[PDB]
RNA sequence: CCGAUAACGAACGAGACUCUGGCAUGCUAACUAGUUACGCGACCCCCGAGCGGUCGGCGUCCCCCAACUUCUUAGAGGGACAAGUGGCGUUCAGCCACCCGAGAUUGAGCAAUAACAGGUCUGUGAUGCCCUUAGAUGUCCGGGGCUGCACGCGCGCUACACUGACUGGCUCAGCGUGUGCCUACCCUACGCCGGCAGGCGCGGGUAACCCGUUGAACCCCAUUCGUGAUGGGGAUCGGGGAUUGCAAUUAUUCCCCAUGAACGAGGAAUUCCCAGUAAGUGCGGGUCAUAAGCUUGCGUUGAUUAAGUCCCUGCCCUUUGUACACACCGCC
């Protein structure tokens, strides 16, 4: 066996980060494993402002460099055992994919 | 037709319990209470003699607004502008020292306990207390 | 925890890791026929490709 | 002179503890999320990095 | 009826000049309970006109640098003031603003460009939407300035701007800074 | 109960070498004293024993001998080590608090002893500059021209 | 003011219109549906906006002579 | 006499700040965050929130309790949204609880006299530029 | 122009003349009064208040700064 | 863009595009967000309600042991197009008002050919040329300096007060950030000590899990002040105590007691700006062992006048004259 399994996905593009979710939720769902929902997590903007210029002459423009990081829970706990059933991860790259135990 | 302490203005309730902690003096009002100011941000010590009666007061009406506050959270509401002199003005909180003395004479008056958790929360003797000068504040605002 | 860092410094990390790697493969393969590098990585193990238009150099 | 005192003042902080990772320079640093990038070589690999502009 | 501040049913008022009648706000259409509206009146022209006169009142007795955004001192020193010229007429305050409104309104003005007589060279008259405008901004100023190295406060000194302005005494600097236009616009025909 | 004027009134007080204003409040008629601030006048009329909302000009005599008394050995009267102005003296070691000429003359010592040692902060006194290490590239221009 | 509609809205609009005149007609909501199954427009804001001429022009067109 | 899940949800928000309105059949009584409409910070602004409940009559209020919250926002335009959340909710009721006839005699009244009591203020605020110290002001720029 | 150096506390000619005739005209506030019979201002609050307790003299605001007191009705 | 049209077909820029804010009680979700209902309590009730009221007191993913997305978060989508009415208009291109509508001009980012002897070799293991290279113009170490002031210039913060200051009470945000390859240095709850600055232990958070329901400031309500260079103002300066660092003197910073300077709305001149703007007002990030009067962002409060013109200052198209072409700062 009985086990819970939290999985997180955090891409930076939500479209092949849905994509991620969608084919693996999907599976289950043939798996008959009782999926919750995809948790959006609020999205972390990394903004970083920089002065343009090298050398500091000029009409003071700046620059403003934004990078999205967005954070999905899926939760696979079904009652029976779920580790050997799931053993692929068919990953793409752009994709940090994480596993971790209920208990922790 | 009950009355409860949030059914009514805070501002004469706040003064109704400071009078009503004056008359029983049991609560322990601390040897300094003429010499300090009550914050870091204040240039001027409060003119109210009885400014302990007032935080403690102000204090534990809080407390039932929400508990497990500490002493930080305490000073942190209790905070406020500092004029700063030349520079642009910033903010800052009161005197750690005096919410740590309100706060230990109030389990003097045993009406508040420490948690299981950091900070204190009302007994159901504050609770009862906090809630009989509602009903007569409440009372004398009608009539 | 704290064996592992933050989200936000890890992505970050990598970011500092592919621009590490790209610009010294296009240094030490600058007459290659070097174009660029796409780098699939997974938690097991990383695994890097290098696009060129002449692979027996 | 020797090892002892070619290296003595300490180096724990300030702008001589820190350096670009880059250019190798102690000006400009953007030590946000630990970069350590210099100011102009960030914009430099700014698209490899991944921070595109927006607004 | 709406009962303004509590009290000073609306539905008394009336503008004397017909310039001025569809131009004020005092209205039954234009009754509200209270002088506060974030109601984007001035996000167009033509439009700060069917906004209350009270709220443009109260909107115009708010400057000089550290009073921008405070607009809640406002409402309440209005709601003071306008106690005060009730107390001291024993009639509606909107009709002691509105005869204010009207004796204090510029009726005429001049403005060139080129080398001048004196001040201006050509008169021009105003139209009525500037007549309730400058004359909302010399009672607010003759307020402001009256208040500013005396005793007395806002509410008692916009008392004194609004009642020489109704009556007319030359003693309120809406009306006196009126007619030291009026002057040169005549001077200058 | 606005009553009138109190008979024994003194328009202007003479305390020490200083005199007070009796048409204010008393604890900011006692900071005209020089040496003695807001913070230190509204702790020693709670020590003293006084009413605060009478003026300057209805205390009795005995009132106001108590205070400057008060004042004069605050050593001895409750008032914290931490509030006199020369604590930990550079003279004597111990922790006084002046409120008269003896404080502008002080000033006269501790000055005086920096020209003597020629420190930087008395050369710099000596000069009439600045001594808080502070830019003196564009202000204290009024002093000069 | 500023609404005035520019060569590449105008011109697919003409062309659509001369091209599937019996499947077009003159609610908005209709003409800016049958433009997506007859031409590939990737702007959602694109699309609607040639719509907005489309019915102008089929206002025009059941009345006089348009160059279309 | 009984009669069970009678109740609505009606929100407004205006410059972030937020009201949640919980209107249920019951008796009259307004609170917002536990508090009597009466007992509030910005007593001088009370007249705006009796300004819809004077405008409608305690007829309707009677057989209604609402009880809003609010998580965010200032000072007056919290207010701004309670007001909003109140009467929406309370014709919210009056759309699926009885007939919308109900609802046009009381919608008319709300509309006439200010159409921020259903329809909410859409100006939220105006991100700052490096030009200068706000979103239009520039700096003092100089020539000498 | 120079200066107002106004009473702080009454004397004998300005306390019969606020008790016979400031309680005699509608417009009454501590500015008013104080331009009238040349008073400070913080004293003539603490008169004010004086007169409310003695019950010759009605009021209407009551606020922190703006405090208002008015006569009681004539005839 | 319509139209004519020695032109025809085109290219880039503008537009279009991305992001941002605006309604979505439409869909999908949510114990790292909650809302209602229920069951426990605790208090005020009780003359009696008893489905009276409050609780950020405890619970119902402590998996059989509640429903849902209204509030929150973010994806899929929709939705606005001058769509409809009147008028103007070649009745075309298009323009104005209005109903209904969340919105009928939300702001940014990108940005053509060509050019400047504009700035950067003090950003680069980018670099040519010149210089130096052992008593080094390399590097290290100690100290000083970049702060230094008769003066002028520029960006700014604080005031001159009563629309205020002081004292106490009340009561609200959204950005956004947090423990280290090098590289040592996180953000802090709570409890005790100290008047404060600070100190000592018990934790938590690599983070919608903790700080944090970010109890900020402004303001709201009462007290004292009372038109004085005043309880405005905090400049200057003295004394003392603490943290950071090997190192605080030329004062790093902060706190406490003291003096309380000029300054009572600022000449000639001159900057920014059209609605969530200016301004008040604090809070993040960067700079950082120590830190903001700066800067980059966020938030609270929220107006006046204007929906125009080429007058002063410039810009774009056409016509025109030129002895200008380094182009009127020309030429002569
Ligand atoms: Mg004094």
């Amino acid at each position: 066996a009985i086990h819970r399994i939290r999985i997180t996905l955090t891409s930076r593009n939500v479209k092949s980060l849905e994509k991620v979710c969608a084919d693996l939720i999907r599976g289950a769902k043939e798996k008959n494993l009782k999926v919750k929902g995809p948790v959006r997590m609020p999205t972390k903007t990394l903004r970083i402002t920089t002065r343009k210029t090298p050398c500091g002459e000029g009409s003071k423009t700046w620059d403003r460099f934004q990078m999205r990081i967005h954070k999905r829970l899926i939760d696979l706990h079904s009652p029976s055992e779920i580790v050997k059933q799931i053993t692929s991860i068919s990953i793409e790259p752009g994709v940090e994919v994480e596993v971790t135990i209920a208990d922790a | 037709p009950g009355v409860t302490v949030k059914d009514v203005n805070q501002q004469e309730f706040v003064r109704a319990l400071a009078a009503f902690l004056k008359k029983s003096g049991k609560l322990k009002v601390p040897e300094w209470v003429d010499t300090v100011k009550l914050a870091k941000h204040k240039e001027l010590a409060p003119y109210d003699e009885n400014w302990f009666y007032t935080r403690a007061a102000s204090t534990a009406r809080h407390l039932y607004l929400r508990g497990g506050a500490g002493v930080g959270s305490m000073t942190k509401i209790y905070g406020g502008r500092q004029r700063n002199g030349v520079m642009p003005s910033h903010f800052s909180r009161g005197s750690k020292s005096v919410a740590r003395r309100v706060l230990q004479a109030l389990e003097g008056l045993k009406m508040v306990e420490k948690d299981q958790d950091g900070g204190r929360k009302l007994t159901p003797q504050g609770q009862r207390d906090l809630d009989r000068i509602a009903g007569q504040v409440a009372a004398a605002n009608k009539k | 925890m704290a064996v592992q860092i933050s989200k936000k410094r890890k992505f970050v990390a990598d970011g500092i890791f592919k621009a590490e790697l790209n610009e010294f493969l296009t240094r030490e393969l600058a007459e290659d026929g070097y174009s660029g590098v796409e780098v699939r990585v997974t938690p097991t193990r990383t695994e890097i490709i290098i696009l060129a238009t002449r692979t027996q150099n | 002179g020797h090892q002892q005192l070619y290296w003595s003042h300490p180096r724990k902080f300030g702008q001589g503890s820190r350096s670009c990772r880059v250019c190798s320079n102690r000006h400009g640093l953007i030590r946000k999320y630990g970069l350590n990038m210099c100011r102009q070589c960030f914009r430099q690999y700014a698209k490899d990095i991944g921070f595109i502009k927006l607004d | 009826d709406i009962k303004l501040f509590g009290k000073w049913s609306t539905d008394d008022v009336q503008i004397n000049d017909i310039s001025l009648q569809d131009y004020i706000a005092v209205k039954e259409k234009y009754a509200k309970y209270l002088p506060h509206s974030a109601g984007r009146y001035a996000a167009k022209r033509f439009r700060k006109a069917q906004c209350p006169i009270v709220e443009r009142l109260t909107n115009s007795m708010m400057m000089h640098g550290r009073n921008n955004g405070k607009k809640l001192m406002t409402v309440r020193i209005v709601k003071h003031a306008f106690e005060i010229i009730h107390l001291l007429t024993g009639e509606n305050p909107l009709q002691v603003l509105v005869n204010a409104i009207i004796n204090s309104g510029p009726r005429e003005d001049s403005t060139r460009i080129g080398r001048a007589g004196t001040v201006r060279r050509q008169a021009v008259d105003v139209s009525p939407l500037r007549r309730v405008n400058q004359a909302i901004w010399l009672l607010c100023t003759g307020a402001r300035e009256a208040a500013f190295r005396n005793i007395k406060t806002i509410a008692e000194c916009l008392a004194d701007e609004l009642i020489n302005a109704a009556k007319g005494s030359s003693n309120s600097y809406a009306i006196k800074k009126k007619d030291e236009l009026e002057r040169v616009a005549k001077s200058n025909r | 109960m606005s009553l009138v004027i109190p008979e024994k009134f003194q328009h202007i007080l003479r305390v020490l070498n200083t005199n007070i204003d009796g048409r204010r409040k008393i604890a900011f008629a006692i900071t005209a004293i020089k040496g003695v601030g807001r913070r230190y006048a509204h702790v020693v009329l709670r020590k003293a024993d006084i009413d605060l909302t009478k003026r300057a000009g209805e205390l009795t005599e005995d009132e106001v001998e108590r205070v400057i008394t008060i004042m004069q050995n605050p050593r001895q009267y409750k008032i914290p080590d931490w509030f006199l102005n020369r604590q930990k003296d550079v003279k004597d070691g111990k922790y006084s608090q002046v409120l008269a000429n003896g404080l502008d003359n002080k000033l006269r010592e501790d000055l005086e002893r920096l020209k003597k040692i020629r420190a930087h902060r008395g050369l710099r006194h000596f000069w009439g500059l600045r001594v808080r290490g502070q830019h003196t590239k564009t202000t204290g221009r009024r002093g000069r021209t | 003011m500023g609404r005035v509609r520019t060569k590449t809205v105008k011109k697919a609009a003409r062309v659509i219109i001369e091209k599937y005149y019996t499947r077009l007609g003159n609610d908005f909501h209709t003409n800016k549906r049958v433009c997506e199954e007859i031409a590939i427009i990737p702007s959602k804001k694109l699309r609607n906006k040639i719509a907005g001429y489309v019915t102008h022009l089929m206002k025009r067109i059941q009345r006089g002579p348009v160059r279309g | 006499s009984k009669g069970p899940l009678q109740s609505v949800q009606v929100f407004g928000r205006k410059k972030t700040a937020t009201a949640v309105a919980h209107c249920k059949r019951g008796n009259g009584l307004i609170k917002v965050n536990g508090r009597p409409l009466e007992m509030i910070e910005p007593r001088t602004l009370q007249y705006k929130l009796l300004e819809p409940v004077l405008l409608l009559g305690k007829e309707r209020f009677a057989g209604v309790d609402i009880r809003v919250r609010v998580k965010g926002g200032g000072h007056v335009a919290q207010i701004y949204a309670i007001r909003q959340s109140i009467s929406k909710a309370l014709v919210a009721y009056y759309q699926k609880y009885v007939d919308e006839a109900s609802k046009k005699e009381i919608k008319d009244i709300l509309i006439q006299y200010d159409r921020t009591l259903l329809v909410a203020d859409p100006r939220r605020c105006e991100s700052k530029k490096f030009g200068g110290p706000g979103a239009r002001a520039r700096y003092q720029k100089s020539y000498r | 122009r120079d200066k107002l150096n106004n009473l702080v506390l009454f004397d004998k000619a300005t306390y019969d003349k606020l008790c016979k005739e400031v309680p005699n005209y509608k417009l009454i506030t501590p500015a008013v009064v104080s331009e009238r019979l040349k008073i400070r201002g913080s004293l003539a609050r603490a008169a004010l208040q004086e007169l409310l307790s003695k019950g010759l003299i009605k009021l209407v605001s009551k606020h922190r700064a703006q405090v208002i007191y008015t006569r009681n009705t004539k005839g």
